[PDB]
């Protein structure tokens, strides 16, 4: 535990889980909705995925 | 005054009508419907192993 010629600065990142409050004013965005679909893909020897 | 000059258009229309339709995909969904016999068509898989009756073979295809 001799002190070497140099000293060191240490950096470390710490993280915190939090609960947030969000506010969003009235009629602030307009949305355009299109119709949904149904599609077939990847039929295997036992099953079919949609 | 209608000179026969090639294969009749009207007959080939009938024969290409059967080859045209491809397999169905991409059906759109309506909760106002919430289900359709059309969705069944897209979903059904329509398999083999008939019952050996004279018509049950034809019904199954």
């Amino acid at each position: 535990k001799i002190h070497p010629g140099v000293a060191m600065t240490v950096v470390r990142t710490d993280e915190i889980l939090s609960e947030n409050i969000l506010f969003s004013s009235r009629a602030s965005t307009s949305m355009f909705i299109g119709t949904p679909n149904v599609s077939r893909r990847e039929a295997r020897v036992d099953a079919v995925t949609f | 005054m209608k000179v026969q000059g090639s294969v009749d258009r009207r007959r080939l229309q009938r024969r290409i009508a059967g080859l045209l339709p491809p397999p169905a995909r991409r059906l759109n969904i309506s909760r106002g419907s919430e289900f359709t016999r059309d969705v069944r068509g897209l979903v059904e898989e329509h398999a083999q192993a008939s019952s050996l009756s004279a018509a049950a073979v034809w019904r199954a295809g």
